[PDB]
This record gives structure tokens, C-alpha cells and sequence, in this order.
């Protein structure tokens, strides 16, 4: 964005294996269960 | 993943690290009881219940400064297992940090270490906030880095240390401390990198028009440096800097790992609006002598190595042009055996300016760092003071006493004294 | 007033008062940069 | 069924080669998701040597990410192209570079050397007929510069017969990037020149003037450097995907660009880079062309090719153009510059006409000079590698974790002997 | 450092277009080719050798600050024409007299171009 | 580009650099706020800047060793257009010394000034020189002039340095120990100096009681007609003409010789409102008024010394004809006399822009305007007179103990006098006739 | 086919050149946006000798504008036709030339000559034929006088069979503009004598007597005293770019007015300018042209060639007349005053003409006259530059730039013996 570089860990690891981590993660800030009150 | 944990140690590691973690909740937008209204995960690991923990560990020998945290704004976000509080206060003291008192509180310490090593896909490095000056934070300190070395080795081990100031001083007993934590440190350390009190004082004297500053404006200004080591790690950048980049770039022998830090974008809400902050105009003034934040001339000594790490809205040609500006500079000058001298660290990312603050909202910023000849003469004042002490043997039962023998403080000034030769050993040609 | 283009045949406003020179030929960061023209002599 | 493998080490190649799959898919027509959606049909008939057919009509890039860290392919995949890679393509490891040619090449990069090359292989195994490998680093950190070239040694030493292509972002010569960038250059260059048929040598100095003195761009970034340097990329192979009446591959280039096996280093250009308020002040025709081309202020290698002289030339011209204009051009720049151009090869430019320009641009040229004054950066780099090595700078780094000071000795003699063998033939008659 | 010639794109970056107006450190024009390993000229924690021949100046720098420069600071201008012999002598005196300002780094380079009278 | 930085100290170059800056204001149309009531015109960057947000800043540096002179710019009607920090103050004054001034109270801010010039020249693309304002006869307006050069030829070497210098006049004076400042300030300052513009309190005094029809006039009515002067020197590089002249071609054209640089600077169409209607102000008429010895604007007649150069700066819409034939006639006049060495003696420049009146001043609307700055061989009495001052203080040694009693060695007077003595013998030998 | 590369330097230079592009748009019907919006194909035909082809029949001009500041050049480019010159042809400095030729020639000047000779290079090979070169400066100056000469040097070096012209801005006689003009002029010339082929004299005092005395001018301005420069700098090369009865070009002008070596500096002049309100009063015919071709107050370097003799004599011409009333008036002029012309040639003049006169007149002519009167020019800078030489008068600032003083002992020899090769044909 202008104000907003968060830049989201996209890639990592678990059970010791190469992977994407996220799947459904945030970009640069903006994007690539019930709700209650 | 990219996780880092955070140590502070001392009254001093506590208080600058409670306006550190000010700015590291209010740039990832974590609310102070640890929920969010994946960059935290450098800084911040998420509970299954929401609330987002800090990856630190907030060791103190004194409970009295601790009890602010328990008691105000940020009881919540912190975790009563990572904060470890101890019972006596190492009273200035080296020996009680390290040996007497130090010695019942280090063996919970690492089991936290321990833990918070588990959690991390994989750890960047090590981050130590103390001060010199302290009984703990010298002592205990020590006590850090020769387990921490044992258990891990490899692992990168980046540190931030309050250098004693040139011409005032809290404490007498200050250069027993200083000299001792350096001698043991020396090579249980991978980078120092160095900040003042009285330096921050001028700075926060000229460059704002806030006389008399408290403790507030000088941890403020600290946190505003570890975000800015820390940037890249979790926010674009054109081009990428890690943690452990920094300690092969600006330590280039094993005893010299004590390099400067400066902040050039140090200014007041009134007077951003008298003059632009372009790359160019705000690279020249981390060579300035009078915005460095550690009291020595540069211009007395030499440059070795040298980093820069800008945030914000700078271009890479400016950048390149503002440093090839300073190497034309008769100002500045360098070594025979480093023709490179810099690197750079660009982020996207403009710092985010915390309320109640001092420094303005800037569009760009740059953090300078870098290891200079010129602390040299910072070490020479430091052992005159330690010399004038040893010489009638003053202070010391308040250290052989307290489970420590005399003969640490020879060895320490023998070492020391070598330092003095490896830095102009260093400047000479051939 | 559709003159042909003879040296004789030069004639000035004397209405105008401002003479502005603008610098549309200067240096950046170490190139000489030549600006597009905006303005011309008096901010018109 | 001539195509090639793509490699991407180092944040500086992931950059660089994220900006080189946009322009192509942009030339290809590949949409940010990974189907066809050109107008043309002479964009179809050879996508086979850059990507790879997936059921459901996308095309996925036969290219694999390398790095230490995931850190940059981060960026890599929140940018506009980062969803056509496929996920087994990126490796990453644990803990980062830190500017080391010890740790790419070594301890850290050593982990991974068995799960690049597992999808180096599986590439390369369902190719009909592989023409050659790509690779995008620089020269100056630790895994573009340490990874990468441990990745051209277990290439090599395996298919021996096939062609090595990298595309290496040198030292700049006035501002360091990374205070110790003398020796992770020195370490490649040893390795670059016995391990490699191809380099080009791209130097961000030479990248910032033509951004300003002919782009006239008043605030540039390094999308439109990665930009300039995938335009050249993809001229070198235009002939691969395009037909025209005058083609050349990167082999029948390679075989007449290098005139011995230790001079294989080269200085890219762009022909019809030109601005955008001047675009009506110059004609876009042959002459053109070829002046921008043998400009020296065009080079991307921040040497000046008037210090030494041209062993070979390549000219990859784009678009539909007439022979002779181009014939005679070539041989106007041989005769009016005759000290510039070595005496014992009769000819030095080689010429080849493709018929697809790129998109937007009605004419274009790719120019690889084999210069000898490339011998400046090898020069540069040797002082700069011998100062730190007199005064052991930052030796505690590197031979801490297992280099031996002979490993850098080696490495000095072998690249001076390049300067040597280039000095030689400048000299001689 | 050694400030290197990037040879074609100098130019750009020649000290007063940087905008640096104040008699900027010179840039390197040649560099010459060794032919070979080099020697390690001082050992770990970076004690240069006790054979090699070692430089006699200050090892910290030279630069001279604002109390302790000299007194009467000399001119740059000392052009020696349309001036008589002893005041050519005079003005050539005082740059001479004072050998630690125009060693220093933040020094004073002088042009002394001009032939006094006979 | 064509960037140039002012340098005001001293109370006089602050109170003339007071009317220097708002007449610069006036003629490019920027607001005492510092914000232009609008890429169109870049013609302020010679001396103001740009932050982005529409401000601009004077490229100038204000130093002073007392407060109470920059103290009412700080809160003053142009408090909010200078920069904060280039407005520098110390905590005692040079009290008349030049010893104060140069060795103990002027080495104090002198890093601090150096500093904040080193910041204004890295923002200029392209530098014509420097301009110092200040007085001959002030402690700091001396002193600290005169350590700043020094320094400026280290750091800037021949980078042009251009001064505009209050001169002690020959009768009326303000100070006492006032002859042995202007002695010690012209010493040290003829081998680091370029050129140096002159003009005294005096002839200014007769010109405001004669020419302008004012009686009385204050330091206020001074420092426009200099302040006149310094933008009519300028205004060539600043606004379109026919003949540009620069800072640069100021010291070739006016300085013969490297040890007398000191021409006199006068502004010829100074005339009342009330006299302005009834006389004509042409070309021909105007620059007559250049070379009467009571419109001078130093207190020397002219009569008295040959000219050595001349340097005519037209302001307004001259035509170079007129120009021309002007100059003709003056050189067939008999009253005025040039050196054999220099037959030309003349150098014109003819700036298109008329001169702005500020709203409420003195000076009446010229359509055309003329400055003269011409180096003359009169100074030379100017100095004799000003030796009759400094010795017979120096033959009873009277007032040296507040020298000799801080920072400064009694032989610097022993060799101050004696190489200023030399200019006399300087001005007598380009005053002889070849043969 | 015939290219001209045209160069200008300095402040004079860049307005008279400005104004000199200002002529040849509104001869060739080139529009301030650079396009082509003229009336009839002999207009277009000959573009290439000025102008190049660009993108959409766009004109763009082959000017190499140089100056140590763009503050000129800021005013030529915000003029009326300030659009048409190429951005990548502006090449300036940083500093100002300061009225020294030894900024200009030596120092100052190194840093940009490398530009300017890239920019040159440029334009050269681009065209299949270069005919030559055009310098237009002042030699009173620092940077047209400095560098201009430094230009002149570095193109004579690499292209030394082509003819190049210099239109240089002499010094006026009775006042000087600048205080240093003889130092700049004697430097200056010295450079001109052996690295130019011809070299037109232009002063202003001419100048200004051809705008009161015949153009009845009340006000005169740089704009119409660089007409009459540009006027003449169209007329010499009228012949390269539109069709005549009898063409000649630059160096056949060239080759039968510089009888040796060394005598190539001209005096130029134009004959249709009339005055104010006496057009009325004005035949259209050739003798009255003709009797303004050689009328000495018509000169435009105010050196009275009744004082001298005409060594060779140049007559271009523009319009449809016939050759018989040319030829006849030039042989009468020759005939009627021989002692005004050397005796040991039978014809002192060339005549050239054209068919197609500028645009407003019926009937045009330029004249460029080699005579021995202006050997006076020469001699009136040395005996002001032996004045400020015996006393050293300026030469710290030009000896502090490195230079030595047996340069300008040299500079005066050259001139001194230039008067005294003119001298010898009188
Ligand atoms: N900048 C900054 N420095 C601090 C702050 N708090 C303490 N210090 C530094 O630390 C000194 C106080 O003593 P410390 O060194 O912190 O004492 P300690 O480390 O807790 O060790 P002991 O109390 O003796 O057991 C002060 O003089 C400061 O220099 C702070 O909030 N900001
Ligand atoms: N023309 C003119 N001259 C002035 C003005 N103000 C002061 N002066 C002259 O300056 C001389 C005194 O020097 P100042 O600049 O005022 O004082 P100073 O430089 O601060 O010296 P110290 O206070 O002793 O350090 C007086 O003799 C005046 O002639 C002014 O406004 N106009
Ligand atoms: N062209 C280009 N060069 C880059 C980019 N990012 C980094 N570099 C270059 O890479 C060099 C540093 O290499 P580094 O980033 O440490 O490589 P790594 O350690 O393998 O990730 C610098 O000199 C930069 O000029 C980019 O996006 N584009
Ligand atoms: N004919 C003519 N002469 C000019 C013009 N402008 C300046 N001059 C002459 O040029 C001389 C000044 O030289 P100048 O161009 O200022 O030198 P420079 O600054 O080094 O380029 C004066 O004698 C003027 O008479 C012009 O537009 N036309
Ligand atoms: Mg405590
Ligand atoms: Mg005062």
C-alpha cells in the first residue's frame, strides 16, 4: 500500500518438511467459522 | 518463521526495553493485552487463544522496576514465565552479578532460553539490551554469553550495551564494572553495537527543542534504532538485510565488535517543515560528529566498517549518490585495508511514529552503524579511570569478599591494555 | 501585425514588468537533468 | 524441444528473475495465473523452452528458487507474478547468508544442494531435448554468490555436454553494497571461469546512468534495473521462440562469442532504450540502433570498452528490417572504430535477425561484447582482495568455518591469471 | 578506501557535480595487474609482522581541528605575478612555514603558479 | 542552478541582511511565512530553497556573539521564514576586539558556522560564491570576518568570496578602538579575500539628505540602498537580460592586482518621489550621476585618484545603445581620468527586470536603474587617513592591553601595519604613468 | 547530402545563434513544434543541411549549444522556438566562466570539451556528407572566447579536410563591454589564425550605426542586431540549400577569397536594409542594391575600407534577375575606384546568386569582403593589450590558472605578424 509494507511470513516449516506455511496469508498488507458480536 | 528472541538484563534492559516493546506492539498493530484488532512472528509468537506473546525474556536481579510491569499498561501481554525476577539487587557490583547472586538465577534463565529456542522454525540471533555500568547488567550479563555460547555456538548473538558517558557518570564504581564485563565479553560476543547517555543528552538538547529529557526520551530513541535493525525482517525492502548480516560485516576481528550507532532523522514536529529529509541530505548528517550518539570525533579516527539502513520513501540511485558524496569527503577517512567501507539496508516500509512522542512523522530514515577508530581513546579515558582506582587498592573487598578473586581485576586491565594496542595496530599502513 | 521576419520589424510589450528566469537546465544527483519547459520569462 | 531451466539464487536473482518471468509472460501472453490469453498465435509454438504444460491449459515456468532463507520469496510471491511458480520449486533453508561465500557454499548451502538438484533433475527429465541452463545471482552476497556457484559446479559435473548461462550482478566499483563484497566476488570468478560457457557481467553503476542520462527516469527503483536486465535476457534467446530470417541460439552464439575457454565474459546493452519526452526528437531506424549499441555509455558493466578491445560482438536484432542496412552498419562500426576492434580475428560482430520485436517498440537489438577491458573489473576486484588480504580484514569469518587460506590464494592467482590472458590478447598482432 | 573510476560514468559522480564544493579527495585513474598469490603482511588480531617495513605517521588521522590549526592561516590564492621578489618570498614563507596544515587532511592544498619579477 | 549563500555577522550585517531579505522577498513574491501565493518560476533557488510542502528558505547563515541582535528576527515579522538553525547566536559579544573576535570569543562558533555552511552547500547544485556581510569597525563584524575566510580557504579554497564591508568613515566614526579593528581586519584579509565591495555611513548620510528627501535618516534608510545594491549585483543571474553578468566576473574584471580588491559601490538613480516628477531619468542622464563625486557612496573624491576599473550594472529598460553612447561620452570627458594599463576600463551588464520599489520605502519607481562598482586609485587616501588614525593610537600604545591582553601577541600589530603600510606604495605605483 | 554541423558557445554566441535559428525556421517554414507548415517543395528539399529527420516529419536542428552556465541558454529556451533543439544536445557546466580565457581554454573547459566532442561525434557520422562546421561566439568573452577555440582545436584534429567557420564578435573600438577583452581577444585570435578556414569580424558599433544611421532604428535591441548577423550567416549559405542561376557553396566562396593561408578574416554586410519610412523613396533594381553592397557605413565591422584595399570580395545573391546588370555593376565598381582594389588581380569579386529571395523582399544580396583595412582591428587590440602587457595589468588572474607568459608573448607575435602579411598588400 502507502502507509502499510507488512510484509507476511508466507513460507516456513513443520514436521520438519519444506512447505508453504499460510495459505491463505496477506500480500503487502492488503490481499493477494461463525461470526459473532 | 525469521523469529528472534529478545534478552534484557539490568534496570537498564527493562526500562529501555518497555518503550521497545511500546513501539513493537504499536508497529504491528498489537494492542497492549497481547490481542490483534504473519509479521509478528519475529517479535511476537500466537497463543491459541488470540493473544499474541512477546518472544522475549525480561531478566532483572531486581524486582522493584519489574513491578512497573507487572502493574501497568502491559501486565497483560507478558507472560509471568518469561519474566524472571530475582530477590537482591547486585548492588554495582561484578562479583555479585556474576558469582554470589547471579549464580542462584542464570540456571532459570536458560531453561526460558530453552523453551523460547523451541518454539522458532528458525532463530535469526540473540538480542541483549544492558549497560555497563550495572551490578547486574554487567555482571549477569556475563553470565549470559558464556552459556549461551556452550549451548548454541553458531547462532548469531547481536548485543546492546550503554557505554559509560565520558564526562558525567551515575556511579563510582563504574570503571570496576565496565573493564570487568568487557575482559570476559570479548570473545563471547559477536557485535556490540554501542550507545551513550550524555550523547543522547546533546542530541536531545540540539536536535529537539526539549530541554532536560528523562530516561522516556533516551529509550525512545533506542527503540527507535532496534526497530530499525530489525525492519527488514519483517517488511519489503528493495533490497534485504538479516539479523546475522550484521555481525560479518561490521566486526572485522574477533577483539574489535564495538561499533557506533547513529539515527540522523532526529528532529522536532516544528522544524520538519523548515527543510527537506531527502537521502542525500539526511546521509551526510550520520557523518555529522555533532548527530552521532556516542561522544567521540569520528574525524579523529578511522572507518573500517560501516552500514546503513534506511526505511521509507528513498531511492536506491540517492542513496548511491549520498554515499559516494561522504567517500569524496576530506571529512571522512577510511583504512588501507577496507576499499569498501559500507553496506546498504533499504525497507518500504516509513517508520510508524508512536503518540505522546517527540520525533515527528518522517517519510524516509536512515540508522547508521558502524565500527570506528575513534572508540579508541573512549577505552584509553576508561582505563585512566580504572588505572586511578586500582592503584590504591579502592573498592575491591567489595568484590574479593563477594566469591571472586583479585587477580580477575589484572587479567581484565592485561586484556584491556591489549585492546588499546589492537586499535592502533589497526590504523597503521604499510 | 503579420509582419514579415526583418530586423525592422521588432516590437516589445512594454505592459509586461516581470522578467522571471526559470531554471529548467540544472543537476540532480550528479546528472544534468533538462527539465521540460513550463513557464517562460515572468511566471506566464 | 530446445528449451532451457531457469535458476534463481539469491535475493538479488529471485529480484531479478521475478521481473524476468513477468516480461516474458507478458511477451508470451501468460497471464498472472498461468493461462494463454495472446493474440497472436506465434506466441504458442515455443512456450516448451520457458514453460511447462499443466492440465487445465496453464502454463507453469521451469524455473526452481534457491535461497537460505525464505525471506525474499516472501516478496517473490505477494508480487503480481508470484502465484505461476510452482510451491516444489522454492527451497529454502533455515538461517541466513550473512554475506558469506563460506556459508552458501559450505556449511549451509551444502544442506541443500540434494533438494535443488532433485528439482533440477525432475526439470530437466522431462525435457524432450534441454538446451542449457539460466541463472540470475550477483556476486557480491552470500547465496546468490556462494549457492549459486556450488550450483553451476553440480550442474556441470553432470550434464558436461550441455551449455552453462548465468547472468551475474557484479561489485559496483565507487559504492560498496556489502563491506565484505571483495572476496565473495574473487571466490566466484574462480569458480565462474572453469565452471561456465556463458556470464554476463551487469553492474548496478552502469544500470543508474542509463536510467538517467538516456531513460531521463527522474526517481527510478530496481523494478525498472530488473526490467533492463530482463529485456537483455530475453533477447539472448528471442531466436529460440521466435522465428526470423536470420536466427542464432545461445550455442551458435556461444560458439563465436568466446575464442578460447577462459574468455567467456561479456557486456550486455540494449539498443532502442530511449526516453519518454524524446521519443519524437530520434528516428527509430538501423542506424540508430547500432549507434546505441556501440555508445559506450550504454554498456551494463560499468567498463568502458575504449580502454580495451572488442574480441567478439554479438547483435541480436528484433523486428522486421532489412539486411543490407544491418550488414553495412556492422561493418561501418568495425572500419570507423579499427583500434577498438582486434586484428586477428577478421570479423568481430556476429548478427542475428529475428522477425517478433518486443511488444510496444517496433525495432530492437540485444549487443554482447566480449571486450578485453573487462580486465578493469577483474583488476578492480584483485586490489581491492589484495588489500583485505594483506591486513587479514575478515578472514575470521571465512576461515572459521572450514576455508582453508590457500582456497583464497588460488583464487587469486587463477584471476589474475584471467588478467593476464586478456592483456595478452589486446597486445597482440 | 581508494575512491575507483567507474572510467565512462565518472563524470557523473566527479565530487563538485555530487555537490561537494571543498577541494574533494581525488579519484583513481589506473590500477595495475599483480601476477599472483599475495603475502599475508600481519597476523591474526591484525598485528602487522615484525619484518615488514611499517609507515611513520599518525595512526588515528590527521585531521586538524578548529584550536589546533595554525594561526595566520596562509592563502590558496598565491599566484606570485605583478608582486616584487620579496613579497613573493614573503607569501611563499608562510605556506612553507607551516608543513602540519598542508599535510592534514582537512588541510590547506595551496596553488603557488607565478614568477615574481627579476 | 546559479545558487549563492549569504554570510551576515556582526549587528551590521544582521541589520543590512534584515533589508537585504525582505527586499528578496519582494522580488520574487514570497510571504514572510515563507510560502509563495502560486513548476513555474525557479528564480528564488539563488537564494531561497524548497522543503516540498511550498516553503522556502533563505540559503543564508546569520552568526552574531551578541543575542540581542538576531534576537528580534526570532520574533520578529520574519520569524517563521529562516531556518531556525541558521540563526546562530553566542553568549558574549567581541566587545570592539578584534582579538575577541578572532582568537578567544570568534573560534568559539566558528566550527558551528563552518557546519551549518558545509549544510547549505550540499544543497546547492550549482555555487556562484560566497557574499559576507559586515563592518570594518565591529569586534565580530571584524573578527569573526576575518577567521571565517581564513577558514572558508581552507575548507572552499578558490571558491569566489565576495564582501560587502561597512567602511569606518573618514570623519564621522562610532567607536574609539574602531581604527585598530579596521587595520587588523584588512591584514589578514587581503590574501584570503577576492573582491571586497565598499561603502560608509557618511556618503550614504549626504545622498539621504540630498538626493532623497528625507531628513534625518536612521541605519534602517541604509541598509535598503545597500540592500539595493546587492540585488541590482545579483538580479543579472536571478532574471533575464541582455547582458549576464556573474559573482564570478566581479573579481577579473575589477581586481588588477591579487593585493587591492577593494572597488566602491554606488546606486545613481536614488531620488526623491517629489523629484522624481520634473526630471527624466534616461540611460545617458543616470550614469553621469555614476561618476559625481558627491554621488559616490564613499567619502573620497574620485578627482583626487585615476579609475582602474569600472563595472556598470543596468537595471531596468536600458537599451545598449544607449548604453553605449553613454559610455562614449564619458571617456571624451577630460574630468576623469584612467590609468594608461587599463584602455578599457569599462564592463557593462544590462538585466531586463525593472527595480521593485518596497511598499513604503525611500526609493521612487525608475523605470531604469544603473549600480556602478569601480575600483580607484582614491582608496589610497581613504588609507592614509585611516593610518592617521591607527598610529596616532599605536606611538603611546594606547588600547592594546585589551589586545595584547587576550589571545594576540603585541607583534601582530609590529606586522599588521607595516604590510597594509605596503599598499600605499601598491596604490602610488599603479597611479604613475608609463614613460 | 551537404551537411552543416552547427556549434555555438558562449552568451553572444548562443543569442546570436538562437536568433540565427530564429531565420532559418522562417525560411523553411519550420513552426515552433518543429513541423514542416510552409507553401511551396523548394522549402523542403534541402532540409538536411541544418535540420534532421525525426519521428512523424518532425525537424529537429544539428545545434550543439555549449556554456559554462545555462543561464543563457535558460533564456533561449524560453523563447518562441527554444523547443525545436534536442534536450541530449544542451551540454553546460556548473561554474561560470568568469571573462577568462584560461577558465574557458585551459581549467574550467577540460571538464566539459569531452562532452561537447561526444555530442559532435554524434552529429558527424550521422550524416552521409559533412560539408563543415559553424562557430558562433564573441571573442571578448571567457567561455566563447576560451572555449570556443579549445572547440575549434578538437575538430580541426579529427576532421581537418572539412572547411569550419567561425562568426566571432570582435571587440568594438571605442568601448569595451568588458575590461579584459584584449587579453580574450589576443588569445583568441591567436588560436583563429591556424585552425580556421574562414572567419567573419562582427562588431557592435557597426551594428548599432547600421540600426540608427540606416535602419532608423529608435530602439534597438539584441534581437534585431542578431538579424543582421543571422541575415548574413543566410546568405552564405543560400547557395547550399535553394537552386540559382550560379551556385557556390562555402568553400568555393572559400577558395578565390583566401589568396594564402593566413588572410581569412572577412567583413560582412547587407545590402536590402533599408530605412524607416523611406521604402517609398527606394528603386527595386540592382545598381542601388549594389551601391549598398560596398557603401562603407553598410559594414558590419566598422573598419573603413577606404583606408585599406579590397584583397578579394564575396557577392551572394537572392531573386529572378538577370546576369548582365549584375555583372555589368560589378565591373563598374571595379573601374570607377581602383585604387580601393589590389592591382595584381584583375577581379577582386565573386558573384553568386539564387532564385529564391527571403520571404517579404523582391530582391536580396549578403557581401563578405576580404580587405586590407582590417588590419587596423588587429592593430587596435595589440597596442590596448602591449598597454595592460608592459604594466601586467590582469595576468594574476590568468597566470593563476596555470598559465604561462610566454603564451601571450607568443600571442602577440602572431597577431603583429598578421598585420604585417596585410600590410604587405597595400
Ligand atoms: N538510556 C537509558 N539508560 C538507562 C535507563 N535506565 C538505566 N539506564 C542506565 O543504567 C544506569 C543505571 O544503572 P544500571 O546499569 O542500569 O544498573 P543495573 O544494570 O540494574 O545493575 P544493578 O542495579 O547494580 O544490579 C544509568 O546510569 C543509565 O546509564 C533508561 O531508562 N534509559
Ligand atoms: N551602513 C550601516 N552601517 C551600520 C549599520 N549598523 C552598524 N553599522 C556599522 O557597524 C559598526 C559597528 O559594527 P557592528 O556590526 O554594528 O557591531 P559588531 O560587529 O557586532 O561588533 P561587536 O558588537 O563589538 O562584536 C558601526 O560603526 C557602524 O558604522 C547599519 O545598519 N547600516
Ligand atoms: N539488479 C538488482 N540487484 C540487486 C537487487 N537486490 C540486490 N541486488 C544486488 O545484490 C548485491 C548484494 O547481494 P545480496 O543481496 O547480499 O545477495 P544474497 O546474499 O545472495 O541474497 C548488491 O550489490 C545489489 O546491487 C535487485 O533487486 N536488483
Ligand atoms: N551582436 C551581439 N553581441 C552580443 C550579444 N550578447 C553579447 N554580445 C557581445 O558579447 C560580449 C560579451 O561576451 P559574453 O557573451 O558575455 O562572454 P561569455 O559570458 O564568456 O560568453 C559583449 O561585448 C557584447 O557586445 C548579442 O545578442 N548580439
Ligand atoms: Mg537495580
Ligand atoms: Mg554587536
Amino acid at each position: 500500500g502507502k502507509e502499510k509494507f507488512h510484509k507476511s511470513q508466507h513460507w516456513g516449516f513443520c514436521n520438519n518438511v519444506r512447505m508453504l506455511v499460510g495459505e491463505d496469508k496477506p500480500g503487502i498488507g492488503g490481499e493477494l467459522y461463525s461470526v459473532f458480536p | 518463521m525469521r523469529e528472534c528472541i529478545s534478552v534484557h538484563v539490568g534496570q537498564a534492559g527493562v526500562q529501555i526495553g518497555n518503550a521497545c516493546w511500546e513501539l513493537y506492539c504499536l508497529e504491528h498493530g498489537i494492542q497492549p493485552d497481547g490481542q490483534m484488532p504473519d509479521s509478528f512472528n519475529t517479535f511476537f509468537s500466537e497463543t491459541g487463544a488470540g493473544k499474541h506473546v512477546p518472544r522475549a525474556v525480561f531478566v532483572d536481579l531486581e524486582p522493584t522496576v519489574i513491578d512497573e510491569v507487572r502493574t501497568g499498561t502491559y501486565r497483560q501481554l507478558f507472560h509471568p514465565e518469561q519474566l524472571i525476577t530475582g530477590k537482591e539487587d547486585a548492588a554495582n557490583n561484578y562479583a555479585r552479578g556474576h558469582y554470589t547472586i547471579g549464580k542462584e538465577l542464570i540456571d532459570l534463565v536458560l531453561d526460558r532460553i530453552r523453551k523460547l529456542a523451541d518454539q522458532c522454525t528458525g532463530l535469526q540471533g540473540f538480542l541483549i539490551f544492558h549497560s555497563f555500568g550495572g551490578g547486574t547488567g554487567s555482571g549477569f550479563t556475563s553470565l549470559l554469553m558464556e552459556r549461551l555460547s556452550v549451548d548454541y555456538g553458531k547462532k548469531s548473538k547481536l548485543e546492546f550495551s550503554i557505554y559509560p558517558a565520558p564526562q558525567v557518570s551515575t556511579a563510582v564504581v563504574e570503571p570496576y564494572n565496565s573493564i570487568l564485563t568487557t575482559h570476559t565479553t570479548l570473545e563471547h560476543s559477536d557485535c556490540a553495537f554501542m550507545v551513550d547517555n550524555e550523547a543522547i543528552y546533546d542530541i536531545c538538547r540540539r536536535n529537539l527543542d526539549i530541554e532536560r529529557p528523562t530516561y522516556t526520551n533516551l529509550n525512545r530513541l533506542i527503540g527507535q534504532i532496534v526497530s530499525s535493525i530489525t525492519a527488514s525482517l519483517r517488511f519489503d525492502g528493495a533490497l534485504n538485510v538479516d539479523l546475522t548480516e550484521f555481525q560479518t560485516n561490521l566486526v572485522p576481528y574477533p577483539r574489535i565488535h564495538f561499533p557506533l550507532a547513529t539515527y540522523a532523522p532526529v528532529i522536532s514536529a516544528e522544524k520538519a517543515y523548515h527543510e527537506q529529509l531527502s537521502v542525500a541530505e539526511i546521509t551526510n548528517a550520520c557523518f555529522e560528529p555533532a548527530n552521532q550518539m556516542v561522544k567521540c570525533d569520528p574525524r579523529h579516527g578511522k572507518y573500517m566498517a560501516c552500514c546503513l539502513l534506511y526505511r521509507g520513501d528513498v531511492v536506491p540511485k540517492d542513496v548511491n549518490a549520498a554515499i559516494a558524496t561522504i567517500k569524496t569527503k576530506r571529512t571522512i577517512q577510511f583504512v588501507d585495508w577496507c576499499p569498501t567501507g559500507f553496506k546498504v539496508g533499504i525497507n518500504y516500509q516509513p517508520p510508524t511514529v508512536v503518540p505522546g512522542g517527540d520525533l515527528a512523522k518522517v517519510q524516509r530514515a536512515v540508522c547508521m552503524l558502524s565500527n570506528t577508530t575513534a572508540i579508541a581513546e573512549a577505552w584509553a579515558r576508561l582505563d585512566h579511570k580504572f588505572d586511578l582506582m586500582y592503584a590504591k587498592r579502592a573498592f575491591v573487598h567489595w568484590y574479593v569478599g563477594e566469591g571472586m578473586e583479585e587477580g580477575e581485576f589484572s587479567e581484565a586491565r592485561e586484556d584491556m591494555a591489549a585492546l588499546e594496542k589492537d586499535y592502533e595496530e589497526v590504523g597503521m599502513d604499510s | 501585425h503579420g509582419l514579415p521576419f526583418l530586423p525592422g520589424t521588432s516590437f516589445k510589450d512594454l505592459t509586461k514588468t516581470a522578467f522571471h528566469r526559470s531554471q529548467t537546465l540544472g543537476y540532480r544527483n550528479g546528472y544534468a537533468v533538462v527539465r521540460r519547459p513550463t513557464v517562460g520569462i515572468g511566471g506566464d | 524441444m530446445r528449451e532451457i531451466v531457469h535458476l534463481q539464487a539469491g535475493q538479488c536473482g529471485n529480484q531479478i528473475g521475478a521481473k524476468f518471468w513477468e516480461v516474458i509472460s507478458d511477451e508470451h501472453g501468460i497471464d498472472p495465473t498461468g493461462t494463454y490469453h495472446g493474440d497472436s498465435d506465434l506466441q504458442l509454438e515455443r512456450i516448451n523452452v520457458y514453460y511447462n504444460e499443466a492440465t487445465g491449459g496453464k502454463y507453469v515456468p521451469r524455473a526452481v528458487l534457491v535461497d537460505l532463507e525464505p525471506g525474499t520469496m516472501d516478496s517473490v510471491r505477494s508480487g503480481p507474478f508470484g502465484q505461476i511458480f510452482r510451491p516444489d520449486n522454492f527451497v529454502f533453508g533455515q538461517s541466513g547468508a550473512g554475506n558469506n561465500w563460506a556459508k552458501g557454499h559450505y556449511t549451509e548451502g551444502a544442506e541443500l544442494v540434494d533438494s535443488v538438484l532433485d528439482v533440477v533433475r525432475k526439470e530437466a527429465e522431462s525435457c524432450d531435448c534441454l538446451q542449457g541452463f539460466q541463472l540470475t545471482h550477483s556476486l557480491g552476497g552470500g547465496t546468490g554468490s556462494g549457492m549459486g556457484t556450488l550450483l553451476i559446479s553440480k550442474i556441470r559435473e553432470e550434464y558436461p555436454d550441455r551449455i552453462m548461462n548465468t547472468f551475474s550482478v557484479v561489485p559496483s566499483p565507487k559504492v560498496s553494497d556489502t563491506v565484505v563484497e571483495p572476496y565473495n566476488a574473487t571466490l566466484s570468478v574462480h569458480q565462474l571461469v572453469e565452471n561456465t560457457d556463458e556470464t554476463y557481467c551487469i553492474d548496478n553503476e552502469a544500470l543508474y546512468d542509463i536510467c538517467f542520462r538516456t531513460l531521463k527516469l527522474t526517481t527510478p527503483t530496481y523494478g525498472d534495473l530488473n526490467h533492463l536486465v530482463s529485456a537483455t535476457m530475453s533477447g539472448v534467446t528471442t531466436c529460440l521462440r521466435f522465428p526470423g530470417q536470420l536466427n542464432a541460439d545461445l550455442r551458435k552464439l556461444a560458439v563465436n562469442m568466446v575464442p578460447f575457454p577462459r574468455l567467456h565474459f561479456f557486456m550486455p546493452g540494449f539498443a532502442p532504450l530511449t526516453s519518454r519526452g524524446s521519443q519524437q526528437y530520434r528516428a527509430l531506424t538501423v542506424p540508430e540502433l547500432t549507434q546505441q549499441m556501440f555508445d559506450a555509455k550504454n554498456m551494463m558493466a560499468a567498463c568502458d570498452p575504449r580502454h580495451g578491445r572488442y574480441l567478439t560482438v554479438a547483435a541480436v536484432f528484433r523486428g522486421r528490417m532489412s539486411m543490407k542496412e544491418v550488414d553495412e552498419q556492422m561493418l561501418n562500426v568495425q572500419n570507423k572504430n579499427s583500434s577498438y576492434f582486434v586484428e586477428w580475428i577478421p570479423n568481430n560482430v556476429k548478427t542475428a535477425v529475428c522477425d517478433i520485436p518486443p511488444r510496444g517498440l517496433k525495432m530492437s537489438a540485444t549487443f554482447i561484447g566480449n571486450s578485453t577491458a573487462i580486465q578493469e573489473l577483474f583488476k578492480r576486484i584483485s586490489e581491492q582482495f589484495t588489500a583485505m588480504f594483506r591486513r587479514k580484514a575478515f578472514l575470521h569469518w571465512y576461515t572459521g568455518e572450514g576455508m582453508d587460506e590457500m582456497e583464497f590464494t588460488e583464487a587469486e592467482s587463477n584471476m589474475n591469471d584471467l588478467v593476464s590472458e586478456y592483456q595478452q590478447y589486446q597486445d597482440a598482432t | 578506501a581508494t575512491n575507483y573510476s567507474a572510467n565512462q560514468y565518472e563524470k557523473p559522480f566527479s565530487p563538485k557535480y555530487l555537490q561537494n564544493w571543498s577541494l574533494a579527495k581525488p579519484t583513481k585513474e589506473r590500477i595495475s595487474s599483480h601476477e599472483g598469490y599475495t603475502q599475508i603482511i600481519a597476523n591474526d588480531r591484525g598485528h602487522l609482522l615484525p619484518s615488514v617495513p611499517r609507515s611513520k605517521a599518525s595512526p588515528w588521522g590527521s585531521f586538524m581541528g578548529t584550536w589546533q590549526m595554525p594561526l595566520k592561516v596562509p592563502p590558496a590564492r598565491a599566484t606570485l605575478t605583478s608582486r616584487t621578489a620579496a613579497g613573493a618570498a614573503s607569501l611563499t614563507r608562510w605556506i612553507q612555514k607551516n608543513p602540519d596544515l598542508l599535510k592534514a587532511s582537512n588541510g590547506l592544498r595551496p596553488e603557488i603558479f607565478g614568477k615574481p619579477h627579476d
